């Protein structure tokens, strides 16, 4: 099948790994602590 | 909305990253052998 | 048609659904069911006659579907809502009891019963 | 362990919610002494 | 060929709008309520302590 | 204490309220979150013992 | 010519083998029904729709198989 | 134009919107869309607190989370009836899986020396068959290498290709006049049942990915 | 002739399909016996079930058999 | 080419055999449902989505065979 | 030459047979789950991870087989 | 050539062997789920042994697979 | 010659079939171990060494088969 034999493997793989690393950093530093912030805030209000 | 909280996952995730660099090189050679189409 | 009984009381009784935790897993009985004898373990029980439900916490006993659709339930002492924070105090005691140790079986059973009540 | 001992203990354990009445406690508490016998010669009554 | 595939996807979104968009509304509602009730309850709770 | 009653009277959070205002009035919020981000934990026990835990499993 | 016609007649036969599985499957659903209903006769009224669903689905795997058999048999 | 590159960008743009435009005022009661991203977070919090459950469960929770969300979104993108391969570019998924396997082997070696290989003696068993159980333990350890990637890759690719093949057949089915399309709804319904299923087998595969690479990480992090 | 050969060989292959139905029937009758021996009195309800189960099990085999005949005879 | 084309049609029939396993699989999940429900009654509300899931997953492995069969047969 | 291409498509058909076992296997894991749940409905939350593990692991052998099929077909 | 064709055929036949391992894995897990539902509590002892049993059932299938690659490439 | 070389490879492929029985086999022993241990909580001290014996023996049929596969393939 032509779709599973390109030669563009490294071209693809470079942009592919760029999306992965972006999401990892993005989650880890930004969006994950903002969900945990909702949790802790809700509990802090729950305490108060 | 968003706030940056640093994650020092560099030293944590060091074996994951090492495998990626090696594979970057290795898939290049596999690609080079197939690109002699 | 249920026959539920205890020494001191002959609680409740026909009875449409009875849901039991037995050495057969959990069993629900509706009308005729196969005539079995089952060891009742300590249990959380629901008994329904129509959709009206009476809820029992049960000390284990015996269950026997009879061949005459008389569901003979025999138990010692129980309702789950009357029986239910002092169970948490008793939980601390039972853990302590396990610490010291037939005494082993006693303390183990106490932990089991505590878990079972804690479930509701 | 023995089945009737198992059920007995379960009933006894159940005799401990906070609303519990004396009669419940009595139905699962006894201080009797089984006067062990033999033959005549009777091993001493040990608390039941 | 691929317009048949789009008919299947269109059918897929039709089922979604029947069942899922109200269900997800109900799900979202359920959580919104639970959070709110805890929050407003806690606000009440400290006010009691003030009065005491 | 009259003032304390008045302060609850003039604000009753119940819909929304930016977490930034909560961080500004209590930077402890952001501190606890940050310590958790640093630790590699994400459990808030009271968000489980006095809020749900949204799991089908 | 002969090769294509041969391939059709052989290939049809081969397909038919898959169909045996569905036959056994159907029996398994019915067996469970009988045993289940034996254990509680009044579970029957709820269970009979569920049983027919399981039967139909097991049979369905057979339908797809049999279609492929006929496609090879009769083009 | 590199289609694969364009759809990887599209995945990135979907994920940014899920914590921003989904969110509407940093609500303390929870925005209607953002309630989804609370539940996913919690059922994976309690899953990797379950699965590896260290004091560093959450330390590897971002890694397990961006493997969730990548697969979760890219099995929406691959489901569009006019969109190009991502996970069906098997080479990205399998390469990523082998990378994670190598990064587990290295982590196990790094953390537990060359007595990392003491992991591959499974249990106390008679000494003359101790070496056999090392050979077919190590064999199974890099079966995890290809199993994890190929499971997901095969499912997504095969599903879309099945739908497209059945669509092409139904093109020639509908090239037999409308009287055949009296009682001709059933192949369309079959593609529809598969279309419901292909999102399902991708989220199930995403869960299977993320539970298994928590279990493998349990093995790699905790020596015995 | 290759085409005629393919018919006779092909017929043999198709005959394999029937085996599943034969087994299927046995499973239904076994269940009948198990249910009946356990309950006794489930029988009057169960008897129409047993006949039905026989028929459906047989039918899948029957489809195999007609395919066998179609290839055999032509 | 007559050989190669014949080979496609034969190979298609071979793939069709695989369907027997899935057919039996569907029944096994539903048999468990019927037995469990007959024992407990009341479990069914939780269990019924799981039963459908079990059928679907067993079927899915079957579909992978089916796409190879159709790839040769139609394609 | 024709033999090679023939062999590719025949060989593809042949390999596909291996998958059937995994299809039954998945069903068996779900059957066990259903029976376990009906016998103790609270077992489910501990069991749910183990069930998913069993689905995947059973499936994996079948997908290895399928991958050889794809090596012939696409390759 | 005939030899090139032959390696393709041989690879196909060898792949079927995997079937048994897939069934094997499911049998271990079924017993795991049944045991744990009986006990509520057997699992801690059982789970290490169970992962060993899974691996071994799978391993047999991998022998089939390794022969397939040895044929196909070699 | 060509036919004989082919027959070596082909014979090896056919030979590989026997291994499937051992795959199922090891599992039946381990399943029984789980079942027994779940019944007793305590059969295990006898049963674990007994079970390892059962594994080794069940595996062996597959290994005899594998030996023949290698003799055909390489030889």
């Amino acid at each position: 099948m032509p779709q599973l034999v390109p030669f563009y493997f490294m071209n693809q793989l470079t942009y592919g790994f760029l999306l992965m690393i972006t999401l990892l950093i993005l989650f880890s530093q930004f969006f994950l602590p903002m969900i945990l912030r909702l949790y802790v805030s809700r509990l802090f209000i729950s305490k108060l | 909305m968003l706030k940056r909280f640093p994650t020092p996952i560099l030293k944590v995730y060091w074996p994951f990253f090492v495998a990626g660099a090696a594979v970057y090189y290795g898939m290049s050679k596999a690609a080079d052998l197939s690109s002699n189409t | 048609k249920l026959q539920f009984a205890l020494p001191h009381e002959t609680l409740y009784s026909e009875v449409t659904q009875v849901n039991l935790p037995a050495k057969s897993g959990r069993i629900g009985v509706l009308a005729n069911h196969v005539p079995t004898v089952e060891q009742l373990l300590p249990g959380v029980v629901e008994v329904m006659e129509g959709s009206n439900s009476k809820k029992f916490f049960i000390s284990g006993g015996f269950a026997t579907v009879q061949p005459d659709s008389q569901l003979c339930v025999t138990a010692i002492e129980a309702p789950l809502e009357s029986f239910s924070e002092n169970i948490k105090n008793l939980l601390a005691e039972a853990k302590k009891n396990v610490s010291s140790s037939r005494e082993a079986a006693e303390a183990a059973i106490q932990v089991e019963v505590l878990e079972n009540l804690q479930s509701v | 362990i023995s089945y009737a001992a198992y059920l007995n203990v379960a009933a006894q354990a159940i005799r401990s919610t906070e609303l519990q009445t004396a009669s419940v406690l009595n139905r699962s508490q006894t201080d009797a002494f089984y006067t062990q016998y033999k033959n005549a010669s009777e091993p001493t009554p040990i608390t039941k | 060929d691929e317009s048949i595939l789009l008919l299947t996807f269109l059918g897929f979104t039709g089922l979604v709008a029947k069942y899922l968009a109200p269900a997800y509304k109900d799900f979202a509602d359920a959580r919104m309520k639970k959070v709110s009730d805890v929050l407003n309850a806690s606000r009440n709770k400290h006010v009691e302590a003030v009065k005491d | 204490l009259q003032s304390t009653l008045d302060n609850i009277q003039s604000a009753r959070p119940f819909d929304e309220l930016t977490v930034d205002d909560l961080t500004k009035i209590k930077p402890e919020i952001d501190a606890k979150v940050e310590e958790m981000v640093k630790k590699g934990k994400w459990d808030v026990p009271g968000y489980k013992d006095r809020f749900g835990n949204l799991n089908v499993m | 010519m002969q090769l294509v016609l041969a391939a059709k007649y052989i290939g049809a036969g081969i397909s038919t083998i898959g169909l045996l599985g569905a036959g056994i499957g159907i029996a398994i659903v019915f067996a469970a029904l009988i045993n289940g209903v034996s254990r509680n006769p009044s579970i029957k009224d709820t269970v009979f729709p569920m049983a027919i669903l399981g039967f139909a689905l097991s049979e369905a795997t057979g339908l797809f198989c049999l279609m492929v058999s006929f496609l090879l048999l009769f083009g | 134009l590199t289609t694969f590159s364009l759809y990887t960008i599209i995945v990135l743009l979907v994920i940014t919107s899920l914590y921003t435009l989904t969110n509407n005022n940093n609500k303390i009661i929870g925005s209607r869309w953002l309630i989804s991203q609370e539940a996913i977070y919690d059922t994976i919090m309690n899953m990797t607190k379950g699965q590896i459950g260290g004091k560093n469960w959450g330390l590897y929770f971002p890694m397990i989370f961006t493997l969730f969300m990548f697969i979760f979104i890219a099995n929406l993108i691959s489901m569009i009836p006019y969109s190009f391969a991502l996970s069906a570019h098997l080479v990205f998924i399998i390469s990523l899986s082998i990378v994670i396997w190598l990064g587990n082997t290295i982590l196990g070696l790094y953390k537990h020396g060359w007595v990392f290989f003491s992991l591959f003696v499974p249990a106390g068993t008679p000494l003359p068959l101790v070496p056999l159980l090392v050979i077919i333990e190590t064999l199974s350890y890099f079966a995890r290498a290809i199993s994890l990637g190929l499971r997901l890759g095969s499912n997504i690719l095969a599903g879309h290709l099945l739908m497209v093949i059945l669509a092409g057949l139904t093109f020639n089915f509908m090239l037999i006049n409308l009287f055949t399309l009296v009682f001709g709804f059933v192949p369309l319904a079959m593609i529809l049942a598969i279309m419901m299923l292909e999102f399902a087998i991708g989220i199930i595969q995403g869960y299977v990915w993320a539970i298994l690479t928590a279990s493998y990480l349990k093995d790699a992090v905790y020596l015995h």
